[PDB]
């Protein structure tokens, strides 16, 4: 009702229908630390929160000031917390709560409680329905939002979304390559989908992955994700990709493309391939590539690497 | 350029005293700013510039004892400031009733870590209240939330009750085994750690699993060497000059301690460029009020402050003490703590 | 800024 900003605002103070309660004041002992300083409005709204939180007051007054609070403070966990229990007790429409918090959500995206907030209504509501466009707009102002992304994930598990995701993946990694968090979202999918057992799958996403690296060869994302769904079935069980990276690295080398390399021969060595201590020379003069003029900011890791390859297989 | 100690000294001595009303979302976490500031100074040495007494009865002030009836055991720990108007009471008197006043796992944590900085030795805490509500935090899959009445959960709570298990001294705060189990189930196809299964992996999640089972001392029983050879790389290859949380992201100093402590946990932190690291820290020091920022010509905060130093730290600056890597206080700090544990063992 | 809680 009554906006904090408004002309007309007054303070609790001075509310008629607030004259039977006595405000209750915050007191941080006799040297205070870390203390922040407030305005009169501030303080105010929150000695009557305080009030009315200690008498577990389940009023209506009681809903219209969390708002303020919530104005003031949206990282107050415990306003949010209290703002539900008056939901229940006041029986409040929901639907008018989810369209509250997808405003306080655009305004602060980057809020623990607020997710925490949405997340909780949208269980109670059993309604996913708004959830995936509401995310993508705030993927918008900030793809990588991690609290997008996390309520992206859970949103879709819990009420098993996937229909779509995958496309909305290969749509964003259109949009930005580059982007982390939509690699590792479509890994989620798949993973929770086919699975990469599926030969066809797995060869599919190689094949997809082979074809983004491509266009931007240095993207440790795309090398990420590459190596991710092959290493566990064992990169040296992959003959054909040896080579076909090692097509690559005369025009789209890169260190990603190296290490890879670097990890492919290392298998190798691991499942007591053909020439042993031939394979450890073509690592080791790869792991000096990456630290003398590749990757040298890990100049001292790569040396690191390869001493250890020298004497794990000698 | 070089490393304005006193400035940064001066810097965290403002923060212990008054912040902007600008900070009012930090209101609920005001202990762990406290924490910054404490620990900062602890780890400039100049914990002699704070009334450590003052500080040590305002800290306790935020102890959410149980109740005669002891009926609130479940909701025992540290409150992040008085916010919800309880009578000061520096753990003196029995807890006072309160339909909302509970602890905060983040809170419960930096309250204990501040006592052992400032050398109180915690005889006040009611340690297995604590642990009672610790307990009553942790989830089915081994997570835990931050508050008894409900939150978000992931790794980063994880991490807070491993801290507060260990500080105590007694594991009886968690089921280790199923926090284990969390933290193995957010390894990525990429090999960093995220907050959660399937999550993107990050390195403020990759710290807290890390550290969290260093500090249950499990590293090598949890992960297989291969494994941890996975995990060390991705870790390593977040170095770009200064540090970033997340593939393609840009660096930012506070990840300098996430991501570098880490490495230091692994073992591998010796293998990165120091240099090029310490550069990037200094270049977001602020040469005129002091502290850090997370990027060069930005605002300093106690957060980056307090992390940038403790990632100038990892490298041995001259004139920071060494900081204890999964604990996250001073190693000096966390010698005290073993002398600490030892006494009790009598 | 980063908000860690
Ligand atoms: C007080 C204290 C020492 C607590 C230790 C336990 C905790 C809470 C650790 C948090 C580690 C951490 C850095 C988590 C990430 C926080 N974010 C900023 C998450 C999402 O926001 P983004 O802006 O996408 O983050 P970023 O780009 O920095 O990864
Ligand atoms: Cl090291
Ligand atoms: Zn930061």
């Amino acid at each position: 009702f009554l906006s904090l900003d408004s002309p007309t605002y007054v303070l609790y103070r001075d509310r008629a229908e607030w004259a039977d309660i006595d405000p209750v004041p915050q007191n941080d002992g006799p040297s205070p630390v870390v203390q922040i300083i407030y305005s009169e409005k501030f303080r105010d709204v929150y000695d009557y929160f305080r009030a009315v939180l200690q008498r577990d007051e389940r009023s209506e007054r009681a809903f219209k000031l969390t708002r303020d609070a919530i104005e003031l403070n949206a990282a107050n966990y415990t306003v949010w917390h209290f703002r539900r229990v008056l939901l229940r007790s006041l029986q409040k429409d929901l639907q008018e709560e989810m369209n509250y918090i997808i405003a306080i959500i655009e305004e602060q995206p980057k809020n623990y409680q607020v997710w925490h907030h949405r997340r909780v209504l949208v269980e109670w509501l059993k309604d996913p329905s708004q959830e995936l466009e509401f995310i993508a707009d705030i993927l918008n102002q900030d793809a990588k939002n991690y609290h997008a992304w996390q309520h992206r994930q859970w949103v879709i598990q819990e009420f098993r979304l996937w229909d779509n995701e995958l496309q909305y993946v290969d749509q964003l990694l259109k949009e930005d390559v580059r982007n982390n968090s939509v690699w590792n979202q479509r890994h989620f999918v798949i993973s929770n989908t086919t699975g990469y057992s599926d030969r066809a799958v797995l060869e599919r996403e190689v094949q997809y992955t082979l074809e983004m690296i491509k266009l931007v060869p240095h993207n440790e994302s795309a090398w990420n994700y590459l190596k991710g769904i092959l290493q566990d079935r064992g990169l040296s069980r992959y003959p054909n990709l040896l080579n076909q990276l090692l097509d690559l690295q005369p025009s789209h080398s890169s260190p990603y493309l190296i290490a890879f390399l670097v990890d492919i021969y290392e298998d190798m060595l691991e499942n007591q391939c053909d020439n042993k201590e031939d394979i450890l020379n073509k690592a080791l003069e790869l792991c000096e590539i990456l630290a003398k003029e590749k990757d040298t900011i890990r100049k001292e890791y790569w040396r690191y690497i390869g001493r250890s390859l020298q004497s794990k297989h000698s | 350029l070089d490393f304005l100690r006193d400035r940064h000294v001066r810097f965290f001595q403002r923060c212990l005293q008054v912040l902007p009303e600008r900070y009012s979302s930090l209101e609920t976490s005001r202990l762990t700013i406290a924490f910054f500031a404490l620990s900062g100074l602890d780890m400039l040495d100049s914990l002699d510039v704070v009334n450590k007494d003052d500080i040590i009865e305002w800290i306790y002030s935020l102890q959410v004892l149980p109740t005669e009836d002891r009926s609130n055991l479940d909701r025992c720990g540290f409150r992040g400031s008085s916010y919800l108007g309880i009578p000061f009471n520096p753990s003196k008197n029995p807890g006072t009733a309160h339909p909302y006043d509970s602890g905060h796992i983040a809170m419960t944590y930096t309250g204990l870590s501040c006592l052992i900085i400032l050398g109180d030795d915690l005889s006040r805490v009611d340690k297995e209240a604590c642990l009672a509500g610790l307990r009553a935090l942790q989830l089915e899959d081994g997570s835990f939330c931050a508050v008894p009445e409900g939150s978000e959960n992931d790794m980063r709570f994880v991490y807070c009750a491993s801290c507060i298990c260990y500080m105590l001294n007694n594991w009886s705060g968690m089921d280790m085994k199923k926090a284990i189990s969390y933290i193995r189930r957010s390894m990525s196809y990429d090999n960093g750690l995220a907050q959660g299964a399937g999550l993107e992996s990050h390195g403020g999640s990759t710290f807290c699993g890390i550290a969290s089972l260093c500090l249950m001392g499990k590293l090598e029983e949890v992960f297989s060497e291969k494994e941890l050879n996975r995990i060390k790389r991705w870790c390593i290859m977040r170095q770009q000059n200064g540090y970033h949380g997340r593939p393609n992201k840009p660096v930012d100093t506070c990840y300098s301690f996430w991501v570098g402590a880490t490495l230091k946990l692994l073992k591998i932190f010796q293998y990165t460029n120091f240099e090029k690291n310490r550069n990037y820290i200094l270049s977001t020091q602020d040469r005129l009020v002091g502290g850090f920022a997370k990027w060069p010509d930005s605002h300093p905060d106690a957060l980056h402050a307090y992390f940038g130093i403790c990632g100038l730290s990892l490298m041995e600056e001259s004139g920071i003490c060494k900081v204890h890597p999964a604990l996250n206080v001073s190693t000096r700090t966390s010698e005290r703590l073993r002398d600490l544990h030892q006494s009790w063992k009598t | 800024f980063c908000a860690i809680l």
